[PDB]
């Protein structure tokens, strides 16, 4: 019913030159409706690319974004779900589930999307859902040596969201399915 | 652009180094904002490559030293070009990388990188928003690092706390001093064999200071918001099994918030502060 692309930590041109060819092939205009982006693009160029894929694009500010136009954080409502969005360099310790949970309480969200770690995550904790799309370009990160290019597609239908994680392993795109229902 | 360098991946790290150096030498002062940072990240990437070759390359430590010199010097060129925000961040990333790679004198290099960051912080970061952003990044980076002995960890720790306490705006101070709590808890040093400091009493001093600071805010909406944020910080350490966080402290703060919350002006902003508190209570009751 409702398709939402979730991606970020591109880090072009700082750490990477572009998205993998296989991801670009999968990401075609007119298919996705909403984009939620965790930031670190890190230039207008990448914003312009995202604007090709959909009309509704929401971006939050990464630590290396040049465009300080972007908000630190955003709350977007899609259907029955209240969805929070933040890059995650402000969440300390970085990637800590408990610190993420503090923010869910503050933002009052069913789902919290964050980045920064360059590692895909999708899990439920105290009946709330947490998503990290990872880095779409598989960008370098000091704290993790095996970075896999990843992004997420949320299929939002009524009180259920099916999240598909797309991961580039070798020259092969692998897909996983995670389901979350509102309490 | 400089994204060209990302397309060049020699299988041999020694060839990568040459490639990197010829690229840097190839690169006016306007262009380098976009042209030099990729080189810095490529350098960090190469250092990890040398570590991964530690069993096979007799000279890997020396090459790592060279790479960090190159990065230091490349970042310095950006400073000269009248940039502050990006060089600060590049220095932090350099400290991170050096921290993670156990080459000879990595600690000294990590410390130099952190110092450079602090220097740019003190001298060139002018706006309250930029300062709060930069200090949060400094704290967040340092909290992940495990390479420093106590003799080096403590000055950085107290420097973070000092910088936090000296932000202009009392809300900012409150948040920043509160965030430093994580350095005393989940920060690590070599002394403790890479285990977390779990300095539970010092965590309490931080949160106490943040409360004292939130008490000095005259905006009532802002004061209560900070109170609820700090409560949540107290809850975080409670569940992490900090024995210094007592139920008396939790309940007193809960009670203060209940006292002050009805006083607020009715608004959307007030509704969100109420929901934040309600969500906090629900978490404690229902888990
Ligand atoms: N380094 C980058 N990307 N941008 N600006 C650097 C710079 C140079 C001189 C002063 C400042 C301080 N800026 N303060 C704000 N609020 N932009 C910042």
């Amino acid at each position: 019913h409702m398709l939402v692309l979730v991606l970020g930590d591109l880090h072009i041109p700082h750490r990477c030159n572009s998205l993998p060819a296989k991801f670009k092939k999968l990401l075609v205009p007119g298919k996705i409706q909403h984009i939620l982006c965790t930031g670190n693009l890190c230039t207008k160029e990448s914003y312009d690319y995202l604007k090709t894929l959909a009309g509704d694009v929401h971006i939050v500010r990464g630590d290396f974004d040049e465009n300080l136009n972007y908000p630190e954080q955003k709350v977007v409502t899609v259907g029955q779900f209240k969805i929070g969005l933040i890059h995650g360099h402000q969440v300390i310790p970085w990637g800590d589930m408990a610190s993420l949970a503090l923010l869910q309480r503050q933002f009052d969200v069913d789902i919290l999307i964050s980045g920064h770690t360059h590692k895909f995550e999708a899990f439920e904790h105290e009946n709330k859902f947490y998503i990290n799309p990872g880095s779409a370009t598989g960008a370098y990160n000091a704290l993790e040596t095996n970075i896999i290019p990843s992004f997420v597609l949320m299929d939002i239908q009524a009180s259920t969201v099916v999240t598909y994680v797309y991961q580039l392993i070798g020259d092969d795109v692998k897909v996983e399915r995670i389901e979350y229902k509102k309490p | 652009v400089g994204r060209f360098i990302h397309l060049l991946r020699s299988e041999d790290p020694d060839q990568q180094y040459l490639i990197l150096n010829t690229a840097r030498k190839h690169f006016g002062n306007q262009r380098i904002r976009f042209t030099l940072p990729p080189l810095v990240f490529a350098a960090y990437q190469l250092a990890f490559r040398y570590k991964e070759n530690s069993k096979v390359d007799d000279k890997w430590e020396k090459k790592c030293q060279k790479i960090f010199s190159f990065a230091h010097q490349t970042i310095s060129a950006l400073i000269k070009a009248e940039l502050a925000e990006l060089p600060l961040r590049l220095f932090l990333q350099g400290a991170l990388a050096a921290g993670e790679i156990g080459f000879e004198n990595h600690e000294t290099v990590a410390y130099e990188f952190m110092s450079q960051a602090f220097s740019l912080y003190e001298d060139e970061i002018s706006d309250s928003k930029a300062q709060l952003a930069a200090i949060t990044l400094i704290i967040g980076t340092f909290e992940r690092m495990k390479c420093f002995s106590e003799e080096n960890h403590e000055p950085l720790r107290t420097q973070c706390a000092l910088a936090a306490s000296k932000l202009l705006k009392k809300p900012d101070q409150g948040r920043a001093v509160s965030t430093c709590a994580h350095l005393f808890w989940s920060g690590r040093n070599t002394d403790k064999n890479g285990e977390e400091l779990h300095g539970g009493k010092r965590v309490m001093e931080c949160l106490k200071k943040a409360l004292k600071i939130a008490n000095q805010c005259m905006d009532p909406s802002l004061q209560v918001q900070l109170f609820i944020e700090i409560l949540n910080r107290y809850i975080y350490f409670y569940e992490k099994e900090n024995d210094a966080v007592t139920i008396q402290v939790l309940n007193q703060l809960i009670q203060k918030i209940r006292e002050d919350l009805p006083n607020l002006e009715s608004s959307e902003e007030t509704e969100q502060i109420n929901k934040h508190f309600h969500n906090t209570l629900e978490h404690l009751r229902l888990r």
